[PDB]
């Protein structure tokens, strides 16, 4: 548990500062790349656990296009690792394919469920 | 911790009973029984086994009747109450000089003889353990220890001296055979023996224990192939994905 | 309603045996704990035959367990199966808990599951210690006053709580016979408590290596998890047959095999192999009272090991730093209890109390970091505009 | 039977999952199969794989420790050497 | 190879238990004895069959 | 749980019992009630018309074993004392 | 939902303990039954804390319960309230048994039950006869030898099982250790298939007194019947503790208070209270295997009443004159026991063979041809044409 606007907010400190950017983004993508995920076919969104009930409230919003796409992949996964194979250099998830599709999402549904337990138990100091 | 009273490891010696194929000498054990009564009689007490045991893997049928005929056993009393002496059974105990514990204290010159039927197993090492207390010990302590008045050494052991007098000396066995005499026939001899008496199952448990490494691993390997075998059809299944139509 | 399920008795074994949608991704790691369940029910049975055929008496408890031995057919089979059994029960034990903390199956859906196996754990230790205490060789009883004293060192009170738990100020027929009682009774609450994990289990399901959601496929056990059971509990089965029959006493200690004699203690002395790291985490604190309670924070820290991952994605395949880390845990969980087994002399010490330091600074500090670095490099490096 | 409570996964027909379609599988009987077709292919290829794939986060720690173990060693088996009367007094202070 | 001889083996369920469990305890007997056999043969003069041959005159 | 065979009964709100319509209950708040008064008087009518719907139920069965086991004894008696030197023989006989 | 029933050990202990919807016409005979598992249960612990302080061996058991009574601290409560306990169990359970016959218990949604209570009473026959040949008395050690030798009328092994049982060719230390095994181990078997009783009476629920349809009101278990198993307990304790406090020598019988020495005993041997209505029916029929099947026959007896009787109505509230019929067999059960109790002889051996044919009459020709007499004239009073 961890709340993804911090997330946010350290991400967008870390992208406009030109020196610790410049030497931690390289880093960043050879670990993204050496993770192993990209080749399982694996996008990011996939992997994020979807449990507790805010997690399925941001599901339930996707398009029907993407969860298909998301419920193929977890198969195909499933089918993969279950092998212990992998498949060939042609279901590769490409370096620029592994876009967050749910990340705004989880931010406004974040964003709405902690201003609404805000508001909720809240005082009338001025 | 320190060396020198930890205990320098012993070689791993070569032994008869000492592998995952074999079985005792008990060719040397009617042997050991031997070496161990004409000397360690009146020093140990080895109570803790009885002679059904006895027959069978050291002596055929008549010799354990003869040693139960040959001691009194403090039968119980008659009549008149009276204390008596009975020849032993077959089905007793082998017996001590001592009467339960007090005649060794006192004569031992300090401390007690440990009971010889678990020591095999009571020290770390083993089979070569013992072996190597009572051969390594030289006839003079190391240059500059004056050991108490009174007590020997023995390097390999932990702890420097011992209580034990050093009743190893050779040319007074001689069973039938030129074999005895030397240090080493005789401590194979006990050291064989005192491991049956700590184990007296080694040749039923290595047969048992073949019988079931042999089925086990027939069992192991009849289930690896049928494991392989009824989980082919789930272990190759293939998924196509076919985008569906745009329309909710 | 078949007849399988719309009868009750049979309907039970069918949500249990007969049918029950387990992942299709399960490793050689699950059927481990199966094993663990079903050496457990071993350990029970063999424990049954021994009570039926053991005496605790002072005067006869060390002869009924040489009688147990030698004078009665298929015997010392007996005692080596409980020594065999005990080990490999406290391996898999260590092997499930290491599964359970690397693939990240303490998150939330089966928290509940995690404090009834930690509380499992916290009381099957003690009664393993009870176990080893019903001996009464040359250092049996020896450990079982070393534990009475150390649980002597309650504040406020230090003589009527010894004297109460320990049958007063010496040792007689009561305080055995009450130890052998009740090392025969607790494992019965483990069995009870096992049974509560497993209802835990059935209704929470289980998780998979991938650390992602598996109601996407899902098999029934039975005819295809039946027998990967079988075939690693034959394998097991060999395995504890090579250590029962070969070579039975090399697991333990040459050192219970001494008749009763609380006189003088042997030269070497060392706890059984599974309490070692506990032993140096006991050493490494300078304080009595504060080394108690401290050994018990070490036991227990798995139950605040939750609610302080703040890792967004479920397990460690996927993380190359954490999983580092946790390979330093256990290679430091190992080197502590190698340690343990030796004399406290220097420089061992001090290495030790380093590694009780980074211990519970791995534990309390250093998974919430690297959990934190991992997930801002995961949003920094994906987005590049 | 009062219903249990809310849980994600449940029973067949009701496992919670995102639905799904456009999924096809293709099955076939064990009968028709080798059941060891290529395990040996497996056993070596693959094995060695992995092996390489784990040989960067296993040994390093296991390295460290054992040269943290036997530096250990070395230093007590020196102490305790044509030592122990001059360099281990002050030590132990 | 397989001809109607064996394939009408192939049917029976009420009575093969029977017979199977039969065939378990021979093949049982006579792997026990055939192990103790190699047993017996793999080591000659330890085993206290021929000392009594041995101390014979 | 999961649901369960056939059964002629459930849980509250659906035990399964025979549809009805037109029944009224009510209740009195028992703390509002002063239950007890005539406690003793409730009993003693209680217990004199429970013995008046079972007379014989509990009467005769108990009356014809006793006379039975009566008649066993008094023959006992015929026989065993200081007269079965006289029948014993013609009753073993 | 509440978060009393979404835990999922609460919504167990809810479900099954405070959410019942039992019948709201209630008497205590039902309430008799959780009287009985609680005395099963409180027996239980009794027994097991009377065990931790007991020894196994053979010259020191009844050495073993004269120290409990002579040196360990309120020694003797452990065993009277064991034996008084035991006694009542047994009194409460034929309670039990007559209840359910007596209200049509027995009908087609019961019959799992049925069969699972008569298992419980089949088992319950030797468990507590074992636990009394445990204690080797001076009627104990035949006890022990007539159950260990009505099996030798077996045709073709009379030796093998009775050697097995025996631990060798004779009565010896693994007779005795293995009668305390057993009477140890097998009330958990008991625990075991009280809890299947249970399990089934759950899902189909409880009867009514009436013998009509029970789902129209019901009320919950809380609060509303648990005050019912109160004051039966209650009042249950009350008289078992002032039997117990004031009037030792009741219930069991001053016999086994002697140790074994088949040297000198009395002619006044006879078994306890509990055994002379199945003991009286073995001395009839003249043979020795002819017991053993007659024993059998009068505990099937009571399995073969379901489908039996042609009784439309369920129960015997409301019939005419079955209920003197069923009455009549109840003083017949207490007047054979009573029969039994006294020695053989003329006419008492005459009345053996008499009580026996009216014990089995009953359940076997007198209740069909009783029930369709019922049902006939019935229907010919309620119609006129
Ligand atoms: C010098 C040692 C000799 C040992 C001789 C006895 C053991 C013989 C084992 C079989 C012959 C060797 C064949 C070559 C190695 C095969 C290893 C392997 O991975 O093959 C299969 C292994 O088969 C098993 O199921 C093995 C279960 C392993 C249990 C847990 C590991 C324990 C250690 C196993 C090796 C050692 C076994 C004996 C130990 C004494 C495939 O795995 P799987 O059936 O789970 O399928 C997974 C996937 O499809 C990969 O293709
Ligand atoms: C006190 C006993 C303690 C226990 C005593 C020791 C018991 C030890 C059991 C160990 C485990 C044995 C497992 C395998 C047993 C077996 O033979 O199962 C096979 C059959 C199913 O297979 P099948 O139908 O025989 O296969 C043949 C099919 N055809 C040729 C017609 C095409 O399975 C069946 O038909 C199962 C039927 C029911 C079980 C029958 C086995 C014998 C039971 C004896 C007791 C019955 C009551
Ligand atoms: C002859 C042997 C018959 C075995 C029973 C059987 O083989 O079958 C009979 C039924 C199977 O009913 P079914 O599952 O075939 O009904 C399938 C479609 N609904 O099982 C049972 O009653 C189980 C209960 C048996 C109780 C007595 C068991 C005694 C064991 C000793
Ligand atoms: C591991 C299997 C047992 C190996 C063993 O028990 O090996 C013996 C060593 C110490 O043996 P030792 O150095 O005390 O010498 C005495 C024997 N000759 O035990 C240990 O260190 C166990 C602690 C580390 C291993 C377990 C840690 C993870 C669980
Ligand atoms: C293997 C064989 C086992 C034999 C077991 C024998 C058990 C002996 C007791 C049997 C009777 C008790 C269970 C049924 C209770 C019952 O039915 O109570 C319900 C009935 C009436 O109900 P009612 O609705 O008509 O009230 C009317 C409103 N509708 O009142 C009674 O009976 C009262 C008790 C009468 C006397 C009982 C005789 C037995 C006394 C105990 C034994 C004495 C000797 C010792
Ligand atoms: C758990 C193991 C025991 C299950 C027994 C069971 O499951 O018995 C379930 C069936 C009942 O079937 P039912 O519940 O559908 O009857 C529901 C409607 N009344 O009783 C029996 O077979 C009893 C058969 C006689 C006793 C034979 C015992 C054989 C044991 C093997
Ligand atoms: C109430 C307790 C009854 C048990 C009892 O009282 O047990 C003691 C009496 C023994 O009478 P006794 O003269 O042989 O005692 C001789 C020494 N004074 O058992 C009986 O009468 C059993 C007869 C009634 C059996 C009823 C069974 C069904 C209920
Ligand atoms: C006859 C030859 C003897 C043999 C084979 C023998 C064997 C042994 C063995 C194996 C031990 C224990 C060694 C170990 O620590 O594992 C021992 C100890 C001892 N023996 Fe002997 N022994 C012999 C003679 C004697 C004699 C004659 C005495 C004197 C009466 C004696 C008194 C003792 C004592 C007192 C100890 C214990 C020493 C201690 O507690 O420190 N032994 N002996
Ligand atoms: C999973 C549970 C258990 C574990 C881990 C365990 C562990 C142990 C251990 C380590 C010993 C020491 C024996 C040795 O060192 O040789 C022991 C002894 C013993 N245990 Fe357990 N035990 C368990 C359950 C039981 C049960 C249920 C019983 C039931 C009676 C039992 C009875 C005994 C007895 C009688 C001994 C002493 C016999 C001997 O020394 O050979 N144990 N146990
Ligand atoms: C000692 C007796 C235990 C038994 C018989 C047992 C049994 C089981 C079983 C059957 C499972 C389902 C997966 C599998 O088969 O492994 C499981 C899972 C699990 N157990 Fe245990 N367990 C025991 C102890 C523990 C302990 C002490 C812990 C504490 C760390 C624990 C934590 C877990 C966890 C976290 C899982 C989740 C695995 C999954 O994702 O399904 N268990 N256990
Ligand atoms: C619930 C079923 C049980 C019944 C009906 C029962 C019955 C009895 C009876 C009647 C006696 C004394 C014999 C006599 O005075 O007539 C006795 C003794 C005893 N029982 Fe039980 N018992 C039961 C369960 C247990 C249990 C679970 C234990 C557990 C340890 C136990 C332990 C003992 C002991 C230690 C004695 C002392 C005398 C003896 O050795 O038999 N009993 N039991
Ligand atoms: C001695 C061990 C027993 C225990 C602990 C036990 C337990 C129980 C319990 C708790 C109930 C619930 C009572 C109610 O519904 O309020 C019950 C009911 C019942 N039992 Fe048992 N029972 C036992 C023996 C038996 C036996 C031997 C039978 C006969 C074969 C039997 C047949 C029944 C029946 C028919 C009912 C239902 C009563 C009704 O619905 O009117 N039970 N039992
Ligand atoms: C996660 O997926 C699962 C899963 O869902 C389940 C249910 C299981 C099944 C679980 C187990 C097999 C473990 C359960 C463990 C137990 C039930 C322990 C049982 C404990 C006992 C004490 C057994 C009780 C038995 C007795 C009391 C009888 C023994 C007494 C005897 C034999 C008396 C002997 C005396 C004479 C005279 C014969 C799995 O293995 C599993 O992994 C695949
Ligand atoms: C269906 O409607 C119901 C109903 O719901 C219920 C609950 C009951 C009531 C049922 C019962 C009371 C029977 C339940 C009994 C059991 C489940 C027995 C189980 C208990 C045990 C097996 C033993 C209990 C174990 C302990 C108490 C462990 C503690 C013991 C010891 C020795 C440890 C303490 C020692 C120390 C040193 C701390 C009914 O009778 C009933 O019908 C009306």
């Amino acid at each position: 548990p961890q709340s993804f606007t911090s997330i946010a907010r350290i991400g967008d400190y870390i992208l406009k500062s030109p020196v610790l950017s410049k030497l931690c983004v390289p880093v960043a993508n050879q670990f993204i790349n050496l993770a192993g995920y990209k080749k399982l076919g694996l996008k990011f969104d996939d992997l994020i656990a979807e449990e507790n009930p805010i997690m399925q409230t941001a599901l339930r919003r996707l398009p029907e296009d993407e969860s298909y796409a998301r419920a193929y992949r977890i198969i195909r996964a499933h089918q993969t690792e279950l092998t212990h194979h992998l498949l060939p250099r042609n279901e590769w998830i490409k370096a620029q394919e592994d876009v967050p599709y749910l990340l705004p999402y989880i931010l406004e549904a974040e964003a709405a469920a902690k201003e609404k337990d805000e508001l909720d138990n809240i005082e009338v100091s001025k | 911790m320190t060396a020198a009273e930890h205990g320098l490891h012993a070689p791993a010696y070569a032994w008869s009973h000492n592998g995952p194929f074999e079985t005792f000498d008990h060719a040397s054990i009617r042997r050991g029984y031997q070496v161990y009564r004409e000397v360690c009689a009146a020093c140990h007490s080895l109570d803790r086994v009885a002679w059904r045991t006895l027959v069978g893997v050291s002596h055929t049928n008549e010799e354990v009747r003869n040693m139960a005929e040959e001691f009194e056993y403090d039968d119980e009393p008659d009549e008149q109450g009276n204390p008596k002496k009975r020849p032993g059974k077959l089905s007793d105990y082998i017996p001590g000089p001592y009467p339960n514990e007090q005649a060794a204290r006192a004569a031992n010159q300090g401390a007690l003889p440990p009971d010889l039927s678990l020591i095999v197993k009571a020290r770390h090492g083993g089979c070569d353990y013992i072996f190597s207390l009572l051969t390594g010990y030289p006839d003079e302590p190391p240059a500059g220890v004056a050991l108490p008045p009174g007590s020997n050494y023995n390097p390999y052991f932990p702890g420097g001296s011992i209580a034990m007098a050093r009743v190893l000396f050779d040319d007074m066995v001689e069973y039938e055979d030129g074999t005895p005499a030397t240090t080493s026939q005789m401590a194979k001899d006990v050291t064989t023996f005192l491991n049956w008496c700590a184990e007296p199952e080694h040749d039923e448990r290595k047969r048992l224990g073949l019988k079931t490494v042999i089925i086990l691993s027939s069992l192991y390997l009849l289930s690896i192939w049928v494991k392989k075998f009824k989980w082919a059809g789930i272990k190759t299944r293939k998924f196509v994905f076919n985008p569906p139509k745009p329309r909710k | 309603m078949a007849f399988r399920k719309s009868n009750v008795y049979l309907s039970l074994v069918n949500s249990y045996i007969i049918d029950s949608p387990q992942p299709s991704s399960i490793n050689y790691w699950w059927n481990m704990g199966s094993l663990l369940g079903l050496c457990l029910v071993i350990q029970i049975v063999t424990g049954i035959f021994m009570a039926m055929h053991y005496s605790s008496n002072i005067e006869l408890a060390f002869s009924s367990v040489e009688h147990i031995m030698r004078d009665v057919h298929n015997g010392y089979i007996l005692r080596y199966l409980h020594a065999n059994g005990a080990s490999f029960f406290f391996m898999v034990m260590f092997m499930h808990m290491a599964k359970g903390l690397y693939y990240g199956s303490y998150r939330s859906p089966r928290v509940t599951l995690w404090n009834v196996g930690v509380i499992i754990f916290i009381l099957t230790i003690a009664t393993a210690f009870l176990g080893y205490c019903c001996v009464y060789g040359q250092m049996s009883h020896w450990g079982a006053t070393v534990i009475t004293n150390l649980f002597s060192a309650i504040p406020f009170v230090g003589n009527d709580i010894v004297s109460w738990l320990w049958g007063g100020f010496s040792v007689s027929n009561p305080t055995i016979q009450r130890f052998f009682a009740l090392h025969y009774l607790v494992p019965f609450i483990i069995a009870a408590m096992v049974i509560m994990h497993l209802m835990a289990l059935h209704i929470h399901g289980s998780s998979n290596p991938l650390g992602i959601t598996g109601n996407l496929d899902r098999i029934p056990m039975h005819s295809y998890f039946i027998f990967k059971d079988l075939v690693t509990v034959f394998l097991f089965m060999l395995i504890l047959a090579l250590f029962v029959f070969y070579s039975p006493n090399t697991l333990g200690h040459p050192d219970n095999y001494i008749p009763g004699n609380p006189l003088v203690t042997p030269a070497s002395i060392v706890p059984e192999w599974y309490l070692l790291p506990f032993y140096a985490i006991l050493r490494s604190i300078p304080d009595k009272l504060l080394g108690v309670i401290t050994m018990f924070a070490a036991i227990l820290v798995l139950l605040v090991l939750p609610f302080t991952d703040r890792s967004v994605v479920r397990g460690n395949t996927f993380k190359v730093l954490s999983k580092f880390f946790f390979f330093i845990f256990v290679f430091n969980f190992v080197l502590l209890g190698q340690i343990g087994a030796c004399h406290v002399e220097v420089p061992y010490v001090l290495m030790g109390q380093i590694a009780t330091f980074i211990y519970f600074a791995y534990f309390l500090i250093i998974v919430p970091v690297i959990s934190t670095i991992e997930n801002v490099l995961f949003y920094i490096g994906r987005v590049n505009k | 039977g009062p219903p249990s409570g809310k849980t994600y996964m449940g029973w067949w027909g009701h496992m919670g999952g995102p639905k799904q379609k456009g999924i096809t599988s293709y099955a076939v009987s064990p009968y028709a199969q080798k059941p060891l077709q290529g395990i040996f292919h497996n056993a070596v290829f693959n094995s060695f794989r992995r092996f390489k794939s784990q040989f960067l986060y296993v040994l390093i720690p296991a390295g460290i420790y054992w040269y943290w173990w036997k530096n250990g060693n070395e230093y007590n088996e020196f102490l305790y050497s044509k030592a122990g009367r001059e360099e281990l007094e002050r030590v132990n202070v | 190879s397989f001809s109607s001889l064996y394939k009408t083996f192939f049917k029976r369920n009420a009575v093969f238990v029977g017979t199977i469990f039969a065939g378990a305890f021979v093949f049982q007997t006579v792997f026990d004895t055939a192990i103790t056999s190699w047993y017996e043969n793999h080591n000659k003069g330890k085993l206290w069959k021929d000392v009594k041959a041995r101390i014979a005159a």
